[PDB]
RNA sequence: UUAAUUUAUUAAUGCAAACACCUGCAUUAAAAAUUUCGGU
RNA sequence: ACAUCACCUCUAGCAUCACCAGUAUUAGAGGC
RNA sequence: CCUCCGCAUAAGCCUGCGUCAGAUCACUGACAAUUAACAGCCCAAUAUCUACAAUCAACCAACAAGUCAUUA
RNA sequence: GCUACCUAAGAACAGAUUUAUAGGUAGAGGCGACAAACCUA
RNA sequence: GCUAAACCUAGCCCCAAACCCACUCCACCUUACUACCAAACCUUAGCCAAACCAUUUACAUAAAGUAUAGGCGAUA
């Protein structure tokens, strides 16, 4: 099956930057990669 | 492996490190002591050591302080000590039954008074406990007066206390223009309260305030090199005229 | 007001600590309620020529809504407290 | 589905690539009917002087000898720029020495700073 | 050039070199690429690096004038007016103020930019100082048990 | 009933703190740092223009202002 | 769910407290919440 | 077997974020 | 002898059978490419007009009741 | 971002049709011509 | 005989002490790695153990594991 069908509009639209630091929580996510210590920090 | 200092002080830490390490003593005082007010809800035990009740034993006993569960809108106003408890509770009050967590929120009162220190009338919501507390002071201005600001536990009658204080210590005529008379016979009457004038500076503002104050105090456009190279040149013509 | 209390008696503490209390110890048991206890008159020294609550000099003991919502409010009572009290001696010697 | 390449140009749709751009400094402005306009004033502008003549040639010559590395100290240059000036005037108010207030009118002025490179 | 011995030149002077300079570096760089379309070695490898580290040195000379000149005329340090501050991140660092128009009462973008942290960035914070100290214990330890085998070799 | 609703119009102020209504002493707002924030005051700034004239955003002066806005309107 | 039990929460009343708003106490529901539907 | 036109029954006399920018020949819920 | 495909733009990927050599049904390294009129990227204020569908739009024929205009 | 349902604003030839693109409904849920079906093996 | 084996030593381990991290130029909260116009705090919950299940239950040395409390049933 062919779900994954993505576009990159939406791509950074669902998992960009800004929209994942908006709200708090997300930026308690972003903390999370950097403790983490990976290179993508966002998408 | 392990952190040498301890985190139960990490934040105290802080409190000598830095920029902020450089606030007023006074300040530090301010920041610095603990002291608890009366109880909303706790009232007091009588003594150090009391006989035990199925005992008939001395012992020493102490009085739990219950926690101010403080909503962030009674900081907005001069609500009085008390407010909310978020805690639990049983259906008959027996602890053989299954309890549920519950809350004993405050009733305010939107009230007004008109102080002649602030020579204005404010109206916010007080409690009336807070009522009391104002008439068993027989004044808002000797109320502000009288509590410690951790005595009074809100920031709106803690900054009104700060006003109140930094007109007394400024003594200026515009707080009773074309009536000294009257600016005299407060002044006698708001004796008892007097501060220093530099005691008004970090007076009551919040600890992030008190950076704020900071900020706007230690900073300066910096002396030209100019300037400074030429004040040395001044130093080095001075000195060599006496050579 | 209302006061309650510690239902489970807390654990004691001693001098030099904080009272580290349970997850049990925040349910407490309501002991009194002051504001549906029985209210007290307010005692004040009236300034002004009152109505049949008083005269102006006559210090008395009035409702809380007469002596803050009306009396002083409006000015026409002031506090009978002891700096107040000298004032209002000395007024009624100087007649 | 890939992200570990870096955000240059190529990266989705029409205006997607529309917007942003590489390294370049901005010359124009965007007006009606989608037409840039780019003022000679906004335009970077090269002016570099004629070189005929100067006899300082691109290398340097083995021969000569080596010196010691004078860091431009700002007290060792401030005192050799205004040694002269201020030994006459003390001989002899800032501005006779030429000490700057503010360098709201001058071309290169330095904080902040409007020269290039 | 010797970067003192190149600071005794006038500045029109330096502006003469930083042309001829480009120039030679010009050169070098059509030559390098000429020789890979050639597939060939090159004449003079190290002439392009000698002229790139000979402009380097002008450019150091060039800075230090302008140093002494924003010491002297005002003394302010960085040369870029910023600051110190916290960004959402948490993180302490130095952000650069922009030259831009309209004011920081009204600038659109820059109230945008939410540079404020509420208590939520407590645990993250203080695990960074955790990772910081695990390399730093880590290193420690890696070179006092290597001075100890290197000891142990003597 | 007035026509519009209010929910996509400009949105209601919050209320100014009783701290910029105090009688003597001017807050420490957020004037001096850059932070339209939680952790201070509120920085209240006054009224301030764009000296500089350009194309860009000049607006129009009022137009009870205008050079010519005779009270006899002109049926066009 | 009309098994049981409450009622943390609303909604009503009524009573308090303050001079339409808030808090407390009872009852009632709505909705929930806690626990039961055994063996050969 | 579910939806449905048709039909029947019931609730609701009315407004600024859905119903609805609508007013019982209306809006919602059940049956065949 | 096949071709209901094929050629383009769109999206989406990211140089991915271009060139010079290796040897891995008989991929790797280095070098070179895609030079815009098409498409984005826009639009100086404040007020003020904007009922007369479209279907070849002239008829008939309607309903599900209309997808596009400035001006001062 | 598949799909279910809806909004915005386009397309094809004869509707309870399909679809290029953005956007919205988050599990104690939404959605549901109710299949006790779906919402990323 | 081939595939294979085997080899030290990279650095990790815990502690001791000690308070640390953040500016080549640049850019970096819009679609993060693009030079530009008019808003925050609101009690962690729950199982488990009761041999099922419900109130109860954790997320220096010494007195002392005694005094307090337990569907007075498990323990804390
Ligand atoms: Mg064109
Ligand atoms: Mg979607
Ligand atoms: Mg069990």
């Amino acid at each position: 099956g062919n779900e994954y069908q993505p576009s990159n509009i939406k791509r950074k639209n669902k998992h960009g930057w800004v929209r994942r630091l908006s709200t708090p929580a997300g930026v308690q996510v972003i903390l999370r990669r950097m403790l983490k210590g990976r290179k993508s920090l966002s998408h | 492996p392990l952190h040498k200092y301890p985190v139960w002080l990490w934040k105290r830490l802080q409190l000598r490190e830095g920029i902020c390490s450089r606030l007023p003593g006074h300040y530090l005082r301010s920041l610095e002591e603990e002291r608890t007010p009366t109880p909303v809800h706790y009232r007091p035990h009588g003594a150090k050591f009391k006989i035990n009740p199925k005992n008939g034993q001395r012992e020493r006993v102490e009085d739990v302080p219950i926690p101010i569960y403080f909503p962030p809108e009674s900081q907005r106003g001069l609500w009085g000590g008390e407010g909310w408890i978020l805690g639990q509770i049983y259906a008959n009050n027996d602890k053989l039954s299954k309890r549920l967590k519950k809350v004993w929120k405050p009733q305010l009162f939107e009230r007004e008074f008109y102080s002649e220190i602030l020579d204005k009338k404010f109206t916010v919501t007080v409690t009336m406990r807070t009522l009391d507390l104002i008439d068993e002071a027989y004044g808002l201005d000797f109320y502000i007066l009288k509590t410690p600001k951790e005595d009074l536990c809100s920031k709106f009658g803690m900054d009104l206390k700060r006003g109140m204080l930094l007109r007394l210590a400024r003594q200026d005529p515009q707080l009773h223009p074309e009536d000294p008379e009257r600016r005299a016979a407060i002044y006698d009457k708001y004796k008892e309260f007097a501060i220093p004038e530099e005691e008004a500076e970090w007076v009551g503002l919040t600890l992030e305030e008190a950076i704020e104050k900071q900020r706007l105090l230690e900073e300066k456009d910096p002396v030209p090199l100019f300037k400074i190279y030429v004040a040395e040149l001044i130093q080095q013509l001075q000195q060599q005229a006496l050579s | 007001t209302v006061i309650v209390e510690r239902w489970w008696k807390v654990p004691l503490a001693g001098e030099g600590r904080k009272p580290r209390l349970h997850r049990r110890h925040r349910v407490y048991k309501l002991v009194e309620d002051t504001k549906h206890r029985p209210k007290e008159n307010l005692e004040l020294i009236l300034t002004q020529s009152v109505e049949n609550v008083g005269v102006r000099g006559d210090l008395v003991s009035v409702k809380k809504s007469l002596g803050r919502n009306r009396l002083l409010p409006q000015g026409l009572a002031v506090y009978a407290s002891p700096e107040n009290k000298k004032l209002f001696e000395e007024e009624k010697l100087l007649r | 589905a890939d992200r570990m390449s870096k955000w240059t140009s190529k990266r989705g749709p029409r205006s997607f690539r529309g917007r942003k751009g590489r390294g370049a400094k901005g010359i124009g402005f965007l007006t009606s009917g989608w037409r840039f306009v780019q003022i000679k004033e906004m335009v970077p502008e090269f002016v570099v002087p004629d070189l005929t003549g100067f006899k300082l040639k691109p290398y340097v010559s083995y021969l000569a000898p080596e010196s010691e590395e004078t860091p431009l100290t700002a007290a060792q240059l401030f005192s050799e720029a205004v040694a002269p000036a201020i030994e006459k005037d003390f001989k002899d108010n800032l501005e006779k020495y030429g000490f700057e207030p503010t360098q709201e009118g001058k071309l290169f002025q330095l904080y902040p700073r409007n020269f290039l490179r | 050039w010797t970067c003192q011995q190149l600071r005794n030149k006038s500045n029109e002077d330096l502006h003469k070199l930083w042309y001829v300079l480009l120039k030679e570096r010009n050169m070098l760089l059509t030559l390098e690429q000429e020789a890979k379309r050639q597939r060939l070695p090159m004449p003079s490898p190290e002439r392009l690096d000698k002229v790139v580290d000979s402009m380097d040195a002008l450019d150091k000379v060039v800075q230090e004038r302008e140093d002494a000149l924003r010491l002297l005329q005002t003394g302010q340090e960085r040369a870029r007016p910023g600051a110190w501050r916290r960004d959402i991140f948490g993180r302490i660092i130095w952000h650069k103020f922009k030259q831009w128009v309209i004011p920081w009462h009204l600038n659109k973008r820059y109230n945008r930019k939410r540079f404020f942290a509420l208590p939520y960035v407590d645990h993250f914070l203080r695990l960074e100082r955790e990772k910081r100290a695990r390399i730093k214990a880590r290193k420690e330890n890696l070179e006092r048990k290597k001075a100890k085998i290197l000891l142990k070799k003597f | 009933y007035e026509w519009g609703v209010r929910s996509t119009r400009k949105s209601e102020p919050p209320p100014l703190d009783r701290v910029y209504e105090i009688p003597g002493l001017e807050p420490i707002t957020f004037a001096g740092k850059m932070h339209f924030v939680p952790w201070l005051a509120r920085p209240i700034f006054p009224p301030w223009d764009r000296g500089y004239k350009d194309p860009r955003f000049y607006r129009s002066p009022p137009l009870h202002e205008h050079p010519l806005y005779k009270d006899q309107a002109c049926y066009i």
